[PDB]
């Protein structure tokens, strides 16, 4: 929700002291969108060996 | 694939002919899959030629074949009446027998 409650959670407590008294998290941004490039081909001769 | 045969030959009696066949397809089993038969007029077929570096019994040794890279060749000694017939060749290598045109053999 805010910033509190997260380092509420990360404390495992109601009540937080001054000051930062701990780290919060870490920032990782996600992606967006997906990129498949293999490569570009015709089929595979697997009937001349089953 | 599809097979191809010429449409007729022609040779005299004591001379020899070649048949040829081109379209025989191969597998991980070997090169060898090509089969001839002989079908007279008003009979079924009957095998001739299989294995071509080898014969059936009770065939004559005037019959003989031969392969090079993707052509069948049908070699005939000695050329006699009883020879006018349709003769076919056959590949059976990926599981699937396909027949050719056929060729008329007249002397």
């Amino acid at each position: 929700l805010d910033p509190l409650s997260e380092t509420k959670c990360t404390l495992k407590s109601f009540t937080v002291e001054k000051g930062i008294y701990q780290t919060s998290n870490f920032r990782v941004q996600p992606t967006e969108s997906i990129v498949r490039f293999p490569n570009i081909t015709n089929l595979c001769p697997f009937h001349e060996v089953f | 694939s599809a097979l191809t045969q010429p449409p007729s030959a022609s040779g005299s009696p004591g001379q020899s002919v070649t048949i040829s066949c081109t379209g025989a397809s191969s597998d991980v089993g070997g090169y060898n899959y090509v089969s001839w038969y002989q079908q007279h007029p008003g009979k079924a077929p009957k095998l001739m030629i299989y294995e071509v570096n080898k014969r059936p019994s009770g065939v004559p040794d005037r019959f003989s074949g031969s392969k090079s890279g993707n052509t069948a060749s049908l070699t005939i000694s000695g050329l006699q009446a009883d020879d006018e017939a349709d003769y076919y060749c056959c590949s059976y290598a990926l599981s699937r027998v396909v027949f050719g045109g056929g060729t008329m053999l007249t002397v």
